[PDB]
């Protein structure tokens, strides 16, 4: 996993690679790490995939209810606080590493959170196996007063660094752009630079090729009338 | 302290009756009539919805007939909301027995359990009993077709044909007159509607006031089917029998 | 201390009545009129924003409340009772459905859960029934558009159209005349506004009427773009202005 | 412990179970019945940790006998096996799991069919024509794979078990002091008093 | 007739214990009033020190709940202090849990729901108090939210509570029917307080000295009460025009 | 690397800005000075999680205290930290300095090491970097220094601790707590490295 | 009616009659007072000598909280002791967490909320005491009086029990004739006089005077009992003013 | 939990709830037991006010506790099930710990113990 | 000792043109010892199919649990649970035991009754969902199943071609794992007909 978040003039952008792995094996070549806590608050996750997904959904739920009870757009500081107190209570055993980014009435925000419950503020952040590769590019090319166009470029370049140089990261670049006074725009498969080439051969076999012992029909339907 | 306001819902009268049970029974006597009739080849459930409107959505409406599992259904007489609490508990016994023994629950075991819960509210807890009487229509491979009733007291009994709710006295007398043991489900359907037709407090019996359900071995081979009749189907069975 | 009220405060009278539920229905009768009309392509729920004082900002009192993106509720009777029910209703859509199945509950099952909370308040130790009747309008993919009524007892029923509280008897008779099964949503809004005029004494404008619809998906109200299968909420509260435009064609 | 075999033939099930109870370097007893009747047509054999075996056997027995009285009816072998499995599967995530493996041999009076279930202390249940727990299976499974037929009589079933006990008396290190053999058929449960 | 002792429905569908809790509200015989300026929310209350033995500085019905939220109570002080301590706890807990200052209206809702529970639960009595919450909220701006023993709450352009509320309420309505705006069009809070006190004078037909009043002011981040000397400056200004 | 120094006009708190995970710098510009009240600060050292979780709780305890009993004394803030750090000593890796300015007692510095003991001192150093400056701080500290002197003493001290400690670096942030209020100072590599 | 048979039930007046009855138990008690002085507070109480068998100076009624707070009450004595026991717990838990001895306003609200809690439920009886307490904190001297309802206020002077009207008059005079304030040694004499004067309403049985005080100068801001010569000097000054 | 003392004494030393329970038993259908020299016969009335019943599946008045002990009753049928279930459980518990079926006197003494407990436990009739 | 490889066995699922396939081996061993040749790992709740690999007691327990849960779902919703929703129910149910998990590798396959869209999904033991378009693999020969699938598989296969592909992917994967094989079942699932085939494979 390689995730980054990059603040810019009028908002915050978040990016991630699209590879999920069981040990050295790739399970999902086009996985989606970019999750939605509320409509204008997105985060991305590394570590135990289940743990990060559970914790996003639990805090997304409680934030939705809070937003209804208060009659206000939800705030990032709230998602941040809820996450860190939950992760701290569980003492690191909930292996959730998250970059959380949103726009709210207070403005644009960018936070990181580590499994033990520590939190981090900044203008650019990285996380995951690919984090050092991403942070190299961010430290080399980040400036104050980035435009939306420059921040997306800088975010994707930082994910690309992870894709190529980190074995734990690969496939495509997913982006979400949260700009103040605008709807969040989620660019699933923004960059598509790892398409498998045409195979030399079709392995479609001739029917009859497999040896069968017994056929039968299975009733999926409920018990019928008459 | 608090004692000053306690009704004492689980005491005996000087006569040896349970107040709240007797009064909950009074409550059920004003609920729409529900009929169960057991035939050799199935069970009919039939019940009357209480003074409906023209603006009640009848095709997504269920007040009277609930599915417990694929083999057992109940007809409700009393407080619907009270009935839904018990149905959800019975639905879970049925799924616990199926998980534990990998066999569908025998009807009399489920009925005993729901009857035991009810009995609890009449001996301990200080709460009001459930204002609900049930007709259980079910099939299992031990006793075949079975009709039961249970009431707030948590007492239960088996029946060839039985009524609960309003005008049971009047309904029991008409069933006692026209029931025979060698009866078939089509004959039982006709008996069920003729009974309600005469014991109804309404002017005429129409489809929009009825809920109807048959548990038949009228399922292709050695298996059982439950049919919770649709509005249009009740309307067809009302014309066939010639009540409209 | 300790709640030493571990016994039911709702018991059967010798007549087989539950007094506390009957009395709850009486409090609902006193309540301000609210109604619900189901169209072919939507549902409308409406009520009067009876402002206690003119100094009071009646906008800050939501009588019509979003439960899920595709379900709204309105009420008649005790506003406080209603408010805490909306709180519990919203939370139970999450805990007993959305956190298990990953989708919002269908209208009839969310209703079922609101119904259950209201039943428990007729039988649980140390509490009185809720003094409200809810009309709940909703849409789900497998049941289409629906409208349910929920009483203090816990009973709930599906309606094509209905009204509860003060001027219900009259309002129901008015709907029976106007309601057919071919109504378009706009037609059902036009009838909801007529029906509500009969029960209101003073002003009748977009600042004294609260009216929400369950209609088409509102992508403009979603907050984000980039997932095609997320098309936005079906629930929409009409604006003061939006109500007033329809009152000129009345 | 260590020797419990089951073989389902045409019209019966045969449970053979070692008579030895060994603690340390002494055989304390040479006549131990490692079985409990759960109902008149269902027999359960058991092997595993000291104490746990009988406490689990007797516990299951008491529950099945309770069910029988309450319903004045005898649960099917399938129903008993499912009950037993779930008990073990619950035990495996307990503070101290029951360390007990069972064979359940029953005649189903409804289906008129003998049934053998093999369940391990984890709650791993399978219906088998023949089964064994522990080391025995290492010999008897390949043996029965060769010699078994579904349509064998109870007498053939018993000869086939004699083959299994001889192979075990030849190639097993410990002295399991012979087996007690019991037939579960349509007429109930009886012990073969000469083996 | 025990449906008058606990919070169960009378046959008319009424809770008599809630109704008698409302009456408890006026026991102190004080009138409170709250208005909104452009940037501020001002709350004034009558202060009555009958006993000469009392230390007047301690006699207050105005509470600093958090930094931004002030609360004035119409009712007996023991219940008022119970409500004050709960609102402080809740506005502190909210900030810890959700990382931002509890908005005025949300704490109103939260105190309202708590009140709603004493009306549905029998072992708990309603509190004999009306809580007027004032702030300059960072989303909504100048805010007035009021809770009662029924578990009712709502937002107010202005509001008044106590024995003579109907006269203060009407006096205030009249002024907004003229201005045709939801607030006191005034740059300083000192002039919103002067308006507050002036309109309470015209409505109660009584004059005030510095020790007859109590004043709270809520600005964008901070809610403070005025000293006797602060009010005397405000009384002098009124007199001089 | 964190320290507090009590001088004439009030008290000064200073820290580096490095958060590390092993030998990787996770954040090179973190703010380790956190406000508890208006003129009561803490400097955090140890676990990022443990210090933050604690500091959040102490914020809440003083916010609640202010609502009930008005401005708490710097001693009271220190006590809340001590109480948490002592009662949770088996699961906390947190070394805290608490600095405050009231108008009665003026500048006060409290230090809370791992055990959860409390020590009131004219100045306190702590964190990994502190080991390298015990000598320098001891020979250079005076009582009744000016603001300019105290900011300098702390600039030089942390400058040395950054140079020698791999677990310290970035900018040196300070916070000046006087009658006049709170002043925030930053010092960058180019300014302090050439000292 | 029936509204007075159960605690925490509002009458139609909006009153809690069980609390108003507790007040009667209070009005039935011996006279206790408080006088705020320049840098401190002086407590005093009337101890009726039922019999010559009562060991003089042994049945002490005034109770210390922490080391700086005096509490005296009138009404059911056991109810008062139950309230001081809670107070000691509140003052111990506040010191434990915050290090500083509990400020007096803060202490008062700890008693306030507790008593008030005993008017919230029909399962508890309200307290049968009005309690007069105070001492020296960081912000100087504070005197409080607290009633069965949970109501409490700051006071220049306080009085409760059977002779309260008499005492309240004698207090009202001192407030009027000392605007610049009273001294602690002065307040000890006055306290003795106001207990002897308030004894007229209990004049059946002869009584045993008890004074305590906290003063920044005279006791270092610690609660101490008035004993030996300073007590005799006060009993003398008191006996002289009634004659 | 609901703690209320429902079975209390009256000024003339009577526990009315226990006595009103006996009244429920008077109302119950009749039950008789006659022990011969080498048998006991239980005989039970069936009120003929219920016809159209199903006698195959209707709960029979005589319940087997163990294979050698039966229990018949008069009174509330719903109450009788709780006593029969508690006896049937104790019957299996006795076999499991004493390696012996209960004596008729032991089973009786158990059921009688259960009935006694429900006369001086709060919350229960 | 490693619970996920005591009993052994494998499941694979694949999407085709308006169809899905799910297949499993039939082995149940106690490590080296083969015990059963008839241990099916693919169950069905209405039109939704669930395969489960790993500790066999948990395979059985989870099947008993999801039968229970989908039965109640149907009684309350008055319709059969759809594959997307069941996937969420599996994930929820596994994550409930986060610190005492079921040692399983579940695989969901089935056709949406309303959209007609073929659907497959897999899960780790704590309910992390993998929703690949192409194929899902699970069990002791997962490495092998990934290799066979990734080379054999092409999109939009007709049911009778897909049958060949998933059969050959499972068979050749199983012959290279000591703890898989002993027989195999393949389900070909279309919107309203399901064919179940038992494969002839080597018995070693
Ligand atoms: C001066 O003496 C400073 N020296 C550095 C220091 C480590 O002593 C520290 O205390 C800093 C500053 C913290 C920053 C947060 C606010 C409180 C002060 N402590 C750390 O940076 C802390 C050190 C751990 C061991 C002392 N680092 C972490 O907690 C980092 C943060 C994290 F997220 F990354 C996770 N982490 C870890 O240490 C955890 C345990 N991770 C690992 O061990 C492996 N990597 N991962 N995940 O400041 C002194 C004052
Ligand atoms: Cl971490
Ligand atoms: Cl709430
Ligand atoms: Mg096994
Ligand atoms: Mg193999
Ligand atoms: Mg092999």
């Amino acid at each position: 996993t390689t995730i980054v978040g990059v603040k810019f003039n009028n908002g915050v952008v978040i990016a991630a690679d699209t590879r999920s792995t069981q040990g050295p094996i790739v399970a999902d070549k086009n996985c989606a790490k970019l999750h939605r806590i509320s409509p204008k608050i997105w985060c991305a996750g590394a570590g135990t995939a289940a743990d990060t997904e559970a914790v996003t959904q639990l805090i997304g739920s409680n934030i939705e209810l809070h937003s209804l009870y208060t009659s206000r757009e939800p705030r990032v500081v709230s998602a941040l606080q809820m996450l860190k107190q939950h992760l701290f209570k569980y003492q690191g055993h909930i292996g959730a590493y998250l970059i959380v980014a949103g726009v709210d009435p207070t403005g644009s925000h960018l936070f990181s959170i580590h499994a033990h419950g520590s939190t981090d503020v900044g203008y650019y952040l990285s996380l995951g196996s690919g984090s050092l590769a991403a942070m190299a590019v961010l430290e080399s090319h980040w400036k104050q007063d980035l435009t939306k166009e420059e921040a997306i470029k800088l975010a994707s370049d930082a994910i690309q660094a992870g894709i190529w140089n980190d074995l734990g990261s690969g496939s495509n670049v997913d982006v979400c752009v949260m700009e103040i006074g605008k709807d969040a725009e989620y660019l699933r498969n923004y960059l598509t630079p790892n398409v498998r080439e045409e195979k030399q051969k079709s392995y479609k076999f001739p029917r009859g090729t497999t040896a069968v012992l017994k056929e039968s029909i299975v009733n999926i339907c409920d018990i019928q009338e008459e | 302290g608090s004692r000053r306001y306690d009704s004492r819902t689980t005491i005996f009268s000087p006569e040896g009756r349970l107040y709240q049970v007797e009064y909950a029974l009074e409550s059920i006597s004003h609920a729409g009539t529900a009929i169960g009739i057991m035939a050799s080849d199935g069970i009919v459930l039939a019940a009357e919805r209480k003074v409906t409107s023209t603006l009640l959505e009848q095709d997504t409406s269920t007040e009277k007939l609930y599915k417990l599992n694929d083999k057992i259904a109940v007809a409700v007489a009393g407080l619907t909301a009270d009935a839904e609490i018990l149905i959800n508990t019975a639905r879970i016994h049925a799924q616990n027995y199926l998980k534990t023994y990998n066999e569908d629950i025998p009807v009399e075991i489920l009925v005993r359990r729901l009857s035991d819960i009810k009995q609890g509210y009449t001996q301990h807890g200080g709460l009001r009993p459930f204002g609900v009487s049930f007709i259980y229509a079910g099939y299992d491979d031990r006793y075949g077709y079975q009709l039961y009733t249970s009431n707030p007291s948590g007492n239960y009994t088996g029946w060839k044909a039985i009524s609960v709710g309003a005008n049971t006295s009047a309904a029991q007398t008409l069933l006692q007159m026209d029931y025979k043991d060698d009866m078939k489900v089509d004959d039982a359907i006709e008996l069920a509607l003729k009974t309600l037709s005469k014991t109804t407090d309404s002017s005429a019996l129409t489809y929009d006031r009825l809920e109807f359900a048959t548990i038949r071995k009228g399922a292709n081979d050695g298996e059982v089917y439950q049919k919770i009749f649709k509005p249009q189907e009740i309307k067809d069975i009302l014309v066939k029998t010639g009540i409209t | 201390m300790t709640d030493r009220y571990s016994f039911s405060l709702t018991t059967f009278s010798p007549s087989g009545k539950l007094g506390q539920i009957d009395y709850a229905l009486t409090a609902v009768k006193q309540g301000v009129t609210s109604l619900g009309i189901k169209a072919t392509n939507g549902v409308v729920i409406a009520t009067e924003k009876k402002s206690s004082s003119p100094l009071a900002m009646s906008e800050t009192l939501s009588k019509v409340s979003l439960l899920t993106p595709d379900i709204g509720a309105v009420y008649s009777g005790m506003g406080p009772d209603y408010r805490v029910l909306v709180d519990k209703s919203r939370k139970v859509a999450h805990t007993s459905y959305k956190r298990i199945y990953g989708e919002y509950p269908p209208t009839k099952l969310l209703v079922s859960e609101v119904a259950k909370i209201m039943q428990e308040a007729t039988q649980s130790g140390g509490v009185r029934p809720f003094g409200v009747s809810l009309l709940i309008a909703g849409h789900d993919e497998f049941n289409g558009f629906s409208l349910y009524q929920v009483d203090p007892s816990g009973s709930y029923f599906p309606w094509k159209a209905t009204a509860i509280g003060k001027g219900s008897v009259a309002a129901k008779t008015f709907l029976e005349k106007r309601w057919n099964d071919e109504l378009e949503l706009e037609d059902a809004i036009h009838i909801a506004l007529l029906t509500l005029k009969e029960s209101v004494e003073g002003e009748f404008n977009g600042d004294t009427i609260e009216l929400a619809i369950i209609g088409d998906e509102n992508p403009d109200l979603l907050g984000y773009t980039g997932i095609p299968t997320d098309k936005g909420p079906r629930f929409r509260k009409l604006t003061s202005q939006e109500i007033n435009d329809r009152l000129e064609a009345l | 412990m260590d020797i419990i075999l089951g073989i389902r033939v045409q019209d019966s099930v045969i449970l053979a179970s070692s008579k030895a109870v060994t603690r340390g370097i002494s055989v304390l007893k040479d006549s131990d019945d490692k079985t409990r009747q759960l109902s008149p047509h269902t027999l359960m054999s058991f092997a595993g940790e000291a104490g746990d075996t009988v406490q689990f056997a007797e516990y299951i027995q008491a529950n099945i006998q309770l069910y029988s009285i309450r319903e004045d009816y005898e649960l099917s072998p399938q129903a008993v096996s499912s009950f037993v499995r779930q008990e073990l599967a619950k035990s495996i995530r307990s503070r101290r799991p029951y360390q007990v493996n069972v064979l359940i041999g029953g005649y189903d009076k409804k289906k008129n069919k003998p049934e053998l279930y093999q369940i391990d202390y984890l709650g791993t249940k399978v219906e088998l024509p023949y089964g064994a727990h522990g080391y025995s299976g290492f010999y008897t499974f390949s043996l029965l794979d060769h010699h078994y037929r579904p349509d064998m009589t109870t007498e053939e079933g018993l000869d086939l078990l004699k083959l299994c006990v001889q192979e075990l008396e030849k190639r097993m290190p410990m002295d399991f002091k012979g087996v007690i053999v019991k037939i579960v058929d349509k007429d109930g449960i009886r012990q073969v008093d000469d083996f | 007739g025990y449906d008058r002792h606990i919070t169960i429905f009378s046959p008319e569908g009424r809770l008599y214990q809630v109704e008698y809790a409302f009456k408890a509200t006026n026991q102190t015989n004080i009138n409170s009033l709250a208005v909104r300026g452009k940037d501020c929310t001002v709350v004034i209350s009558q202060k009555k020190v009958p006993d000469k033995l009392l230390d007047p500085t301690t006699v207050s019905y105005i509470f600093c709940i958090s930094r931004t939220i002030g609360m004035v109570v119409n009712g007996p002080i023991p219940d008022a202090r119970n409500a004050a301590l709960r609102a402080k706890a809740e506005a502190a807990e909210f900030r810890y849990k959700y990382g931002y200052d509890m908005p005025c209206d949300v704490l109103a809702k939260r105190m309202a729901n708590l009140s709603q529970i004493y009306t549905q639960r029998a072992y708990m009595r309603p509190l004999g108090v009306i809580l007027t919450f004032v702030s300059v909220d960072e989303e909504l701006g100048p805010s007035i939210y009021k809770t009662d023993p029924a578990g009712y709450y709502v937002g107010y352009k202005a509001t008044a509570t106590g024995p003579k509320q109907q006269e203060i309420t009407t006096n205030l309505e009249n002024h907004f029917k003229k201005s045709k705006i939801d607030h006191i069009n005034e740059e300083s809070w000192e002039k919103v307080v002067e308006f507050a006190i002036t309109h309470m004078i015209d409505a109660l037909g009584t004059e005030f000295s510095k020790n007859d009043l109590e004043v709270g002011v809520a600005t964008k981040d901070k809610f403070f009460t005025l000293s006797a000397e602060n009010i005397e400056e405000r009384l002098v200004a009124i007199a001089e025009q | 690397t964190i320290m507090a120094v009590e001088f004439d006009g009030g008290v000064v708190m200073g820290s580096d800005s490095r958060v590390s995970a092993g030998e990787a710098v996770v954040n090179r510009v973190f703010d380790k000075l956190s406000p508890l009240h208006e003129r009561i600060y803490c400097a955090l050292s140890g676990s990022a999680a443990d210090t933050q979780a604690i500091a959040d709780i102490v914020q809440y305890h003083l916010e609640l205290y202010t609502s009930q009993y008005g401005t708490p004394s710097t001693e009271t803030a220190a006590s809340v930290f001590k109480e948490l750090c002592y009662e949770n000593k088996d699961n906390l890796t947190a070394g805290i300095i608490v600095a405050g300015y009231d108008d009665k007692n003026k500048g006060e510095v409290y230090t809370i090491p791992l055990g959860g003991s409390v020590h009131k001192l004219p100045y306190a150093i702590a964190g990994s970097g502190s080991t390298f400056i015990y000598g320098y701080c001891d020979k250079n500290f005076r009582e009744n220094m000016s603001k300019e002197e105290t900011v300098d003493f702390i600039k030089h001290s942390l400058s040395q601790a950054i140079k020698w400690d791999g677990s310290s670096g970035g900018v040196i942030r300070m916070v000046v707590l006087t009658a006049a209020g709170v002043e925030r100072l930053i010092f960058y590599p180019d300014e302090y490295e050439q000292l | 009616t029936g509204y007075d048979l159960s605690n925490s039930v509002f009458s139609p007046d909006g009153r809690n009659f069980q609390v108003e009855y507790a007040v009667k138990a209070v009005e039935n008690g011996t006279t206790s007072i408080g006088i705020k002085c320049n840098d401190g507070v002086v407590f005093a109480v009337e101890k009726l000598i039922t019999s010559k068998l009562l060991v003089p100076q042994k049945n002490v009624k005034i109770q210390v909280v922490d080391r700086h707070i005096g509490c005296v009450y009138s009404g059911l004595i056991p109810d008062g002791r139950h309230l001081v026991n809670r107070g000691r717990e509140e003052a111990a838990s506040f010191k434990k967490l915050y290090k500083t001895p509990i400020p007096i306003p803060a202490f008062a609200d700890r008693l306030g909320q507790y008593v008030q809690a005993h008017t919230l439920y029909n399962s508890v009886r309200p307290f049968g005491v009005s309690t007069i307490f105070g001492g020296v904190d960081k912000n100087g001297a504070h005197l409080y009086m607290l009633e069965p309802s949970g109501s409490y206020w700051g006071y220049k002077g306080a009085a409760t029990g059977k002779g309260r009207q008499s005492a309240k008059a004698e207090l009202e005079k001192l407030v009027d004739h000392h605007p610049e304030g009273l001294s602690a040694r002065e307040a000890v004499k006055q306290a003795a006089k106001i207990i002897y004067l308030a004894h007229e309403d209990n004049k059946e049985k002869d009584f045993e005077l008890e004074i305590s005080w906290c003063s920044l100068s005279e006791t270092n801001g610690l609660h101490k009992f008035v004993k030996g010569d300073l007590l005799q000097e006060a009993i003398d000054f008191a006996q002289k003013e009634i004659n | 939990g609901y703690d209320r003392a429902l079975s209390i004494f009256s000024p003339d030393g009577h526990i009315f709830q226990v006595e009103y329970a006996l009244e429920a038993v008077k109302r119950g259908t009749c039950a008789v037991g006659v022990k011969g020299k080498n048998c006991v016969v239980l005989g039970c009335e069936r009120r003929s006010t219920l016809k159209l019943q199903d006698t195959r599946i209707t709960p029979s008045k005589v319940s087997k506790i163990d294979s050698h002990v039966v229990l018949s009753f008069s009174g509330l049928n719903a109450d009788s099930r709780i006593l029969i279930e508690k006896a049937r459980v104790e019957a299996q518990s006795h076999r499991l710990t004493l390696e012996d079926p209960v004596t008729v006197e032991y089973l009786t003494r158990y059921v009688a113990g259960v009935q006694q407990r429900y006369t001086q436990s709060g919350g229960v009739r | 000792s490693d619970p996920s490889s005591i009993n052994g066995g494998i499941v694979v699922a694949m999407t085709g043109k308006d169809c899905v396939a799910i297949a499993c081996d039939l082995r149940l061993g106690s490590q080296s010892l083969g015990v059963s040749n008839k241990f099916e790992k693919i169950f069905h709740y209405g039109h939704v199919f669930l395969g489960i690999t790993g500790l066999a007691t948990d395979v059985t327990t989870l099947n008993e649990m999801f039968r229970y849960k989908t039965n109640l779902y149907k009684l309350k919703e008055e319709r059969a649970i759809e594959p997307e929703t069941f996937t969420q129910l599996v994930s929820s149910s596994l994550y409930e035991r986060r610190f005492g998990p079921y040692f399983v590798g579940p695989v969901v396959a089935g056709i949406n009754s309303k959209s007609g869209k073929p659907f497959i999904a897999g899960f780790d033991l704590i309910g992390c969902i993998d929703e690949a378009k192409d194929f899902i693999v699970s069990g002791t020969a997962s490495d092998q199943l990934f290799g066979m699938c990734e080379s054999l598989y092409e999109p939009n296969l007709e049911p009778e071609d897909l049958f060949e592909t998933i059969s050959q992917a499972l068979l050749n994967a199983a012959d290279r794992d000591a703890l898989s094989g002993w027989g195999a079942v393949v389900y070909i699932i279309k919107k309203d007909e399901v064919v179940k085939r038992y494969l002839k494979m080597r018995q070693d």
